[PDB]
């Protein structure tokens, strides 16, 4: 019984970048052979291990964690990289094995007026972790007086919206991502490759 | 008394180095995002270097690899640091408080960076004397000075109305030359005295200099 | 990537009209646009964020507009403190930041004459062997004037320089100042010193003259 990738890439709506959504794929066989022959994604970069080989391969757990940003930040989804996403919405580890897989979805997620449905965190003290996942939405405090939970000068609501318009250049059209992590671990390989049912 | 104070700027050799300092009050440079920008004279704005909260630091295609963004969250102050200094360098440079999304809210006042070849001269000031009915003008000539830039009011800072400080020109020998002049009731002449005030803090020079009839 | 273009580059109106400033982006940026003012001396102000939002603070005859690649800055009721330069600014929230090229803002008014000063050197310079004399042109509209020196009435060319005041925030006139600069020698060689100034606010040339040594 296949892994379910289509429920991942093809769901109606994707998650804000900072309340990137993940899901767990265990116990079940994985055709990876449907995303690189595509065509129909922009990125497709994996590290720790090459495409083409993936249907040969077994692993414990697979996470497919996706959200939606802005093209010229999907550079960002990648080991060793800074900025505002990789800083404080969704942090790769140094020694990531797995997949980045985006592609432009303007035609699903601008609006006319401006979509504002998605979000990223534009203000937080300090660096995430490799996938850490923060949803507070606390105001921010950048002066030393405490906000108490009212916005004013130096207390700012943390989380930003993108206005993803049609007319957009396209580094700052929305982008469709998921990020295939793939768990090698001490236990049994719940999730392989087809060439290795 | 939300303010930003800058200092570090002056004049330094092609390839010299130089570091700039901007303390604030009234918020946090460590949890900010923090900028540097920077005006050459009679040109545009370009931004430099951008600090993060978090720590990540980011720079302009001409200044990456030499220059390099810091902060000091004990004293509340944002560093940058200036290595390999060129020509083009020369500009005043502002630090500013990023709100990202909502602009640039509070700048510094702005220090003057000269990067060139030339000695520092301290000016020499010269009266301007007035005439002497209706109203007089009077002033003083600060000549012969480089780099800029040159302060003067007007006993001490208690005149500031008809004033005109004009700007330096450079002259043929390559050192700067302004002057300074006021206009006053022409009977004032002989009830307040005038006393132009000179600072050139690059050569070190503070000069008071009376300006009679 | 992004390239901000300010037009016009330079602009003159009257206190009271309505002025209106535009920049284009080279490609679809949407609201995340900044205007600032910049007055001579000073850092640049924050008038609009986000293309539209009035910074707090600033008056409400500043107004934004515009989406997209297209935004426009408006002075309702222009006032003679707005003379500045105007600058707009790409909002990314990622680094490369980016400015427009400018936009100087003078302010028009009516004509104005010059009143006109002449300074001989002091002596003290003269004991340095140098000599300026100095002629000041105050508080004039519009900076368009020019200033002859004459020296026992051969006309003067190629020893003087000119300096202009930026425009000011309360009259919206402009002084001038022309300094020519000679040695000791060549000054104790001539009698009569004056400076000439034409100007549209002058119905006749006027000269202002004295006697070195007088
Ligand atoms: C996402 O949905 C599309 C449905 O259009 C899937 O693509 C189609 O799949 C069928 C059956 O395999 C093919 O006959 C079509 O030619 C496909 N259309 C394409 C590729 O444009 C797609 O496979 C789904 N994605 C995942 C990961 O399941």
């Amino acid at each position: 019984n296949l892994c379910p990738f289509g429920e991942v890439f093809n769901a109606t709506r994707f998650a804000s970048v900072y309340a990137w959504n993940r899901k767990r794929i265990s116990n079940c066989v994985a055709d990876y052979s449907v995303l690189y022959n595509s065509a129909s994604f922009s990125t497709f970069k994996c590290y720790g291990v090459s495409p083409t080989k993936l249907n040969d391969l077994c692993f414990t757990n697979v996470y497919a964690d996706s959200f939606v940003i802005r093209g010229d930040e999907v550079r960002q989804i990648a080991p060793g990289q800074t900025g505002k996403i990789a800083d404080y919405n969704y942090k790769l580890p140094d020694d990531f094995t797995g997949c980045v897989i985006a592609w432009n979805s303007n035609n699903l997620d601008s609006k006319v007026g401006g979509n504002y449905n998605y979000l990223y965190r534009l203000f937080r003290k300090s660096n995430l972790k490799p996938f850490e996942r923060d949803i507070s939405t606390e105001i921010y405090q950048a002066g030393s007086t405490p906000c108490n939970g009212v916005e004013g000068f130096n207390c700012y609501f943390p989380l930003q919206s993108y206005g993803f318009q049609p007319t957009n250049g396209v580094g700052y059209q929305p982008y469709r991502v998921v990020v295939l992590s793939f768990e090698l671990l001490h236990a049994p390989a719940t999730v392989c490759g087809p060439k290795k049912s | 008394e939300v303010q930003l104070v800058e200092s570090g700027g002056g004049l330094i050799q092609p390839g010299g180095s130089l570091r700039l300092s901007c303390a604030a009050s009234g918020f946090i440079v460590s949890r900010n995002y923090m900028n540097w920008v920077r005006q050459a004279p009679g040109k545009g704005l370009e931004w430099v270097a951008l600090i993060y909260s978090g720590g990540s630091t980011f720079y302009a295609d001409s200044v990456k690899g030499r220059f390099t963004i810091s902060r000091d969250n004990s004293k509340n102050t944002l560093y940058l640091q200036m290595n390999s200094l060129r020509a083009e360098d020369t500009a005043v440079y502002y630090c500013a408080r990023d709100l990202v999304v909502y602009g640039l809210d509070y700048w510094g006042q702005g220090t003057l960076v000269t990067v060139s070849s030339a000695s520092t001269k301290g000016p020499s000031v010269f009266p301007l004397a007035p005439s002497s009915g209706g109203t007089a003008a009077l002033g003083c000539l600060v000549k012969d000075y480089f780099p800029e830039p040159v302060t003067v009011s007007w006993n001490s800072g208690a005149l500031t109305s008809g004033v005109h400080t004009f700007p330096a020109v450079l002259q043929s020998s390559g050192l700067y030359s302004l002057s300074s002049v006021v206009t006053v009731p022409s009977s004032s002449l002989g009830t307040q005295t005038y006393i132009c005030n000179v600072n050139h803090k690059p050569s070190n020079t503070k000069v008071d200099k009376r300006v009679e009839p | 990537a992004i390239q901000l273009t300010q037009s016009p580059s330079s602009l003159s109106a009257s206190v009271g009209d309505r002025v209106t400033i535009t920049c284009r982006a080279s490609q679809g940026i949407s609201s995340h646009l900044a205007w600032y003012q910049q007055k001579p001396g000073k850092a640049p102000k924050l008038l609009i964020f986000a293309a539209s939002t009035l910074q707090s603070g600033v008056p409400s005859r500043f107004s934004g507009s515009g989406s997209g690649t297209d935004f426009t800055l408006t002075i309702s009721s222009l006032q003679p403190e707005d003379f500045a330069t105007y600058y707009c600014q790409h909002l990314n929230s990622n680094p490369p930041i980016t400015f427009g090229q400018g936009t100087r803002l003078e302010i028009k008014r009516t004509v104005a004459a010059p009143s006109v000063f002449i300074f001989p050197p002091s002596d003290e310079q003269l004991k340095s062997g140098t000599a300026s004399v100095v002629c000041l042109l105050n508080n004039f509209y519009p900076r368009e004037a020019k200033v002859q020196w004459k020296v026992d009435n051969a006309l003067q060319s190629g020893n003087s320089q000119e300096s202009v005041t930026e425009q000011d925030s309360k009259d919206s006139t402009y002084s001038l100042s022309s300094t020519l600069t000679l040695s000791k020698a060549d000054y104790e060689k001539h009698k009569v010193y004056a400076c000439e100034v034409t100007h549209q606010g002058l119905s006749s040339p006027v000269t202002k003259s004295f006697n070195r040594g007088e």
